[PDB]
């Protein structure tokens, strides 16, 4: 759904979907060619 | 019948080259080119 969300004090609005980007355990955003976040993990369940 | 002969021999000849010369079209990939790198500059910019 689009929505606002709040991740760890990052404010935005989009649409969250299941991710199949393959991040390293340490890494906890993505950013496309452009240096815009396309990619969060959530603090309470690690999901990408 | 030799001017029908050199004509089918030239296109053939055309097709050869431009599908064994990848810059023959260059002027195009040109153009598309500029065009990506202005819209990649302008959204790269919001990040400044
Ligand atoms: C004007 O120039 C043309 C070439 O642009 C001359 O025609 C060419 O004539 C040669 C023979 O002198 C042909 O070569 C032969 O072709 C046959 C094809 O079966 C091959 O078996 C022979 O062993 C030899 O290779 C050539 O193919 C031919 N080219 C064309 C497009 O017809 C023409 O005779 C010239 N005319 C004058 C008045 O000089």
């Amino acid at each position: 759904k689009c929505v606002n969300f709040n991740f760890n004090g990052l404010t935005g609005t989009g649409v969250l979907t299941k991710s199949n980007k393959k991040f390293l355990p340490f890494q906890q955003f993505g950013r496309d060619i452009v240096d815009t976040t396309d990619a969060v993990r959530d603090p309470q369940t690690l999901e990408i | 019948k030799l001017i029908a002969n050199q004509f089918n021999s030239a296109i053939g000849k055309i097709q050869d080259s431009l599908f064994s010369t990848p810059s023959a079209l260059g002027k195009l990939q040109d153009v598309v080119n500029h065009n990506a790198q202005a819209l990649n500059t302008l959204v790269k910019q919001l990040s400044s």
